[PDB]
RNA sequence: UUGACCUCAAAUCAGGUAGGAGUACCCGCUGAACUUAAGCAUAUCAAUAAGCGGAGGAAAAGAAACCAACCGGGAUUGC
RNA sequence: UUGACAUUGUGAAGAGACAUAGAGGGUGUAGAAUAAGUGGGAGCUUCGGCGCCAGUGAAAUACCACUACCUUUAUAGUUUC
RNA sequence: GAAGACAUUGUCAGGUGGGGAGUUUGGCUGGGGCGGCACAUCUGUUAAACGAUAACGCAGAUGUCCUAAGGGGGGCUCAUG
């Protein structure tokens, strides 16, 4: 059992796993049919650009906040300010989410102007007559790509007023810690007599 | 400790056991081979020091049982009254916690004191629960 | 401790209030602590007995007699204490009348290790029955250092009748030493209690002469 | 009450951990085998849901609510002839009903994590070894 | 055999245990006098 | 409600302006409408109290508040469920002794 | 009546004693032998008063 | 007396529908032990095998009584 | 097998236990007397009387409180049998 | 007709329960069993004059005791004849 100077090893075989193995032979295959069933549905929806129009969006997390990406769709406010109905938007292929909201006032610009520019962008054809043909392209999600807004200049001026950006935080952090039992005491303090 | 464990083997007979968390006094020990090829089986016989009754139990003999600590002392009487006596002990200490006995010890030690008899009481302690044995009389340091 | 010093300090001021300044009395008056245990049995549960000496003396003045040897009562001449010799209790020759008239003379009594023996077969045990029974004292203790700790033993015994009561001090005494007093004896008592603050029936501080007052 | 293990005479022939005989729990609710006896004695009809009216000691009732898939009025009625469709058929039987889908435990959260998409789909999703043709 | 009854078994033909059963007792233990009060023969 | 600009302490945050998007309707769902609030006024003069309820009258009238409490939250299931129980209870009693 | 064990004594009697006589009554507890230990407790009693009569 | 209503029936009444098979995959119920622990009882094997009920070309799940704690994300499924 | 809760509704009596409001009560003999016990107490006094020394009695007597055990009334009482 | 809000039934809780289930039932060892502990240790010897060194080798011992029977200092000298 326990041998020689080796690592402690976790290996989960003691059921029946024998069972349960899935070997991808078909991931060339799957990647062809994938390929054939794309173009079938460009074909079938040929002057349509196979997928929707996606709002630039901000990752939750604060390992992931620093960057910018995709959302699933508009907010109804960022339709309402572009100027066209939820409904009329979700039949010109636009995406709209009806459950985001806007409380950052650049990114529902950015999304305003996203919208704009898609509209100047699209030829909507009429329900009866010419269908005047257009020649789709098949990504509007490479037509309109997601750009990283720029923070900030890469030369300026150095502005040293004497605070170490340490004892900052470090302050931050202590008021943070002792802040409920200041309180406390101020309570006490207020209510003796 | 108030009790410590021993060998069945290493019990004899006059000794104090543990039976059925009962201090318990032994009378009769017996051996007996389980099977040929097995190891006997000791059967102990043993009387209640508080209460009389008798007790038996029949354990291996590599088995340990509990064994408890008992502890005899020597008073003299101060006075016999609602049926609990009064002792004074050796440095002039003095209990009253001790319950008269109420069997024929208790009725002896009653007429005894009551024709006026210097009396000296055993009293034995073991696992928590206090009583008196026997009584006999100063023979000198009247 | 369910018992609070601020309540035990306010209790004891309006007690040395009504002794002292409102209706003095002419003779020393004793605070007294009687108790009521709840929820106890005198004849199934262990009767509980101890004694814990105060520091500052209840009854300085109370008569104790001294039963000694030869060295006792030559040490008793100097401490000023009554004393009965081994040939004196021989005299007596148990008789009922006069050793229950020296039982109700003196409240408390001294012995030697030597005679504690015979002082039951002298004397017989009207001491036990009373509940006044000799102290031992040894030739290297100090006499009249062991009377004054006599005087200031408290005990408590259980017996049968689920009340006690003792004496914690003097009224004359300094408010902080009578409830310094107060509250060791009643944490002593309590002590001696099993299930502690719970089978606590009833403490009363009382002075001699004086209107109860109830701390729980 | 509980659901009494069908065992002869309590014995289990097994470990001391399964010995439990009387204080076991069925895992469905009575509400969801109350519907199931009805659609087993309605067979042609579907059932759609079912809720409690009374109970006393020895009893729970229930009113199963059941839809015909054959009648015109619900072959029509577009509302509703999503109950003709094949795949409805003995909802109750499978867990589809609303306390089927209580008991299966089908909610969103973390407190589902175990049963979300299905408590054996699940298990055999993380249970499975996948070897691609490159190895990672 | 002691496999067929609680009273079979030995080397000598004998019942081993008292053979008054208690009322409480169960279903292949009540063989023998179940709930007496006495034994025995009356004079 | 700011952010600081900094990585910890009581307001971390980058500061970005902010926009207070409209209110949501479905964040008011438990708000009292006038048409239930008659109805439930109706129903509870038509089926006037269950039986733990009126033991809980007969114990603000003599065993005070606390003990309600206590009672209340053993017979519903928390705490703040007992107290909402005893102050419209006590409601009750208010309006009985009025009428 | 109002001492611990008597009620589930007083229920075996409604249940099964209730239809009785006092000759079938006397005849049963003298055949199961209780009579005998109320008599010895009795008797306890007796010596318990005599011990003390013959101390004084 | 007559005509309703409610509830419960009967018809070889008019028209329909269910059962059984298959079961690799799917949705549930029920449910072990061998084995491992160098013994063994919790544990493990395993929420598995066997048993039972019910579908489709997929099924199931699915448009938050969600995740989060951030400058917040946004049905389900799969990698 | 025993207990609790539910099934479980409708009525009358009789006991018991607590809460807190208050009342009265205690006779072997001896001893001036009716000694429930404890603990303090040598002075308290309202009478200048009662205790204390002293009598008897296991237990002693004024003047204080406490604790049991009894009986005893009442509550928009709480309850159990 | 009888019985009656008691039985019964449901869920918990205590007792009883080889009727039944599952499992266990040390090691060393001049075979195993009984005996013993050579199973954790200590002194002398075997032990072959560094160290190490076996046997169910020999002669014994341990599971405690002590607020001094620990620490420091001073004075004195013991068994025996
Ligand atoms: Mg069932
Ligand atoms: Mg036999």
């Amino acid at each position: 059992a326990i041998s020689k100077n080796l690592p402690i090893l976790k290996n989960h075989f003691r059921k029946h796993w024998q069972e349960r193995v899935k070997v991808h032979f078909d991931q060339a295959g799957k990647k062809v049919s994938r390929r054939n069933a794309r173009a079938t549905r460009a074909a079938k929806i040929a002057p349509r650009p196979l997928d929707l129009l996606r709002p630039v969006v901000r990752a939750p997390t604060v390992k992931y906040n620093r960057k910018v990406r995709a959302g699933r769709g508009f907010t109804l406010a960022e339709v309402k300010a572009a100027g066209l109905t939820a409904a009329y938007a979700r039949t010109i292929g636009i995406a709209v989410d009806h459950r985001r909201q806007n409380r950052n006032q650049e990114i529902f610009d950015a999304n305003v102007q996203r919208l704009k520019e898609y509209q100047s962008k699209i030829i909507v054809f009429p329900r009866n007559g010419k269908a005047p043909e257009a020649e789709q392209v098949l990504s509007a999600a490479a037509t309109f790509p997601i750009a990283q807004p720029a923070t900030d200049v890469e030369a300026r001026a150095v502005q040293d007023n004497g605070e170490s950006a340490f004892r900052t935080l470090r302050l931050a952090r202590s008021e943070k810690k002792f802040r409920g039992i200041r309180e406390k005491r101020a309570r006490e303090k207020a209510e003796a007599e | 400790s108030a009790t410590y464990p021993m060998q069945c083997s290493a019990l004899r007979k006059n000794g104090f056991v543990v039976i059925k968390s009962r201090p318990c006094k032994i009378v009769d020990m017996s051996t007996s081979k389980t099977g040929k090829h097995g190891h006997a089986k000791v059967h102990l016989v043993a009387i209640d020091i508080f209460t009389g009754k008798k007790l038996e139990d029949l354990s291996p003999s590599t088995h340990n049982m509990e064994v408890p600590v008992v502890k005899r002392n020597e008073y003299q009487l101060l006075d016999i009254d609602d049926g609990f006596l009064s002792l004074m002990n050796m440095d002039g200490d003095t209990k009253d916690d001790v319950k008269a006995p109420e069997g024929e010890l208790g009725d002896s030690l009653q007429t005894a004191f009551d024709e006026g008899k210097d009396l000296m009481v055993t009293i034995i302690s073991a696992m928590g629960e206090e009583a008196a044995i026997s009584f006999k009389e100063a023979a000198r340091t009247d | 401790s369910k018992i609070t010093s601020s309540q035990v300090r306010e209790h004891v001021k309006e007690l040395l209030k009504y002794s002292n300044e409102t209706k003095k009395r002419n003779f020393l008056e004793t605070v007294e602590l009687q108790v009521g245990l709840k929820n106890y049995d005198p004849q199934r549960d262990k009767r509980f007995s101890g004694s814990l000496k105060l520091p500052n003396c209840p009854r300085p003045n109370m008569s104790i007699c001294i039963f000694g040897d030869a060295f006792d009562v030559d040490r008793a001449k100097s401490c000023g204490v009554d004393a009965m010799s081994v040939d004196d209790l021989k005299k007596l020759n148990k008789n009922k009348k006069l050793i229950k008239k020296l039982s109700k003379k003196y409240n408390a009594f001294i012995a030697s290790e030597v005679l504690i023996k015979q002082v039951p077969r002298l004397l017989g045990p009207q001491l036990s029955k009373a509940g006044k029974f000799p102290t031992p004292v040894s030739h290297n203790d100090d006499l009249y250092g062991k009377v004054t700790d006599v005087r200031s033993t408290i005990k408590f015994q259980l017996k049968k009748v689920l009340c006690l009561a003792v004496a914690v001090g003097n009224v004359e005494m300094e408010e902080d030493v009578l409830v310094n007093q107060i509250l060791m004896s009643v944490n002593f008592f309590v002590s001696l209690l099993k299930k502690n603050w719970q089978n606590v029936g009833s403490l009363v501080v009382k002075s001699s002469m004086g209107p109860a007052f109830r701390l729980y | 009450g509980n659901r009494k293990r069908p065992v002869p005479k309590g014995a289990t022939y097994g470990k001391p951990t399964n010995q439990g005989v009387n204080e076991l729990k069925y895992q469905r609710s009575l509400r969801a085998t109350a519907e199931e006896r009805v659609g087993r004695r309605a067979a042609n009809l579907r059932v759609l849901n079912s809720y409690w009216v009374n109970q006393d000691s020895t009893y729970k009732y229930f009113e199963v609510i059941l839809v015909d898939p054959q009648h015109k009025a619900i072959r029509r009625d577009a509302r509703y002839n999503w109950i003709c469709d094949p795949v409805h058929k003995h909802r109750e039987a499978r867990g589809l009903t609303a306390t089927g889908k209580k008991s299966r435990g089908i909610n969103k959260g973390h407190k589902f994590n175990n049963t979300k998409a299905g408590r054996r789909k699940t298990w055999k999703r993380q249970n499975t070894l996948s070897l691609w043709r490159y190895r990672k | 055999n002691p496999v067929d009854h609680p009273h079979g078994g030995g080397n000598h033909q004998h019942i081993g245990k008292a053979s008054t059963i208690s009322r409480g007792a169960v279903s292949g233990q009540k063989a023998g006098l179940i709930a007496a009060r006495r034994t025995g023969l009356l004079r | 409600t700011v952010k600081t600009g900094i990585a910890i302490g009581l307001n971390k945050g980058k500061k970005v302006t902010s926009m207070t998007p409209a209110p949501k309707i479905s964040y008011k769902k438990g708000a009292a409408s006038n048409r239930t609030k008659f109805v439930r006024s109706l129903v509870r003069e038509i089926a006037g109290l269950s039986p733990y309820e009126r033991r809980l009258i007969d114990l603000i009238r003599n065993s005070g508040e606390k003990r309600a409490r206590k009672v209340a939250k053993k017979r519903l299931g928390s705490f703040t469920r007992a107290k909402a129980k005893v102050e419209e209870m006590n409601n009750i009693i208010a309006a009985s002794r009025r009428h | 009546s109002n001492v611990r064990g008597k009620r589930g004594k007083l229920k075996k009697i409604q249940k099964k004693y209730a239809d009785q006589d006092e000759t079938e009554r006397l005849l049963r507890l003298e055949a199961l032998g209780t009579l005998k230990g109320i008599e010895k407790q009795q008797q306890r009693k007796k010596e318990e008063i005599m011990k003390r009569e013959v101390r004084e």
